[PDB]
């Protein structure tokens, strides 16, 4: 169980992901949304996705 | 079913018959001059009023 330690396969790696999302639920220790334009727009980008348009 | 859409990305035109509004905001302006001058202007003058006896015959 030591080849398994030293070594990697070839073409069996790992890749990276990344993305944007919001966070819901806090106790008032969320943004600001002052400071943080992205936060309001892209909860109206939501809103609006789901049907309400503010 | 129209398929897959974001959440939280931006409305953006992705597909065929999507529609985008244009703001036509256009201001060009352009402009050239140029002149070009010159200038001679020449006046020359001898006269003898009074000729010396010596000098008549030049």
């Amino acid at each position: 169980e030591r080849i398994r330690d030293l070594t990697s396969v070839q073409g069996v790696r790992e890749n990276s992901l990344i993305g944007y999302g919001l966070v819901v639920g806090l106790d008032g220790t969320g943004d600001q949304t002052t400071q943080t334009p992205f936060t309001t727009q892209t909860l109206n980008n939501m809103l609006s996705q789901l049907g309400i348009t503010v | 079913n129209y398929g897959y859409q974001p959440l939280f990305e931006d409305r953006r035109p992705r597909n065929i018959g999507d529609t985008l509004t244009i703001v036509l905001q256009e201001n060009v302006s352009a402009s050239k001059s140029s002149s070009a001058n010159a200038s001679r202007d020449g006046k020359t003058s001898f006269g003898f009023d009074t000729v010396p006896r010596y000098l008549q015959g030049l």
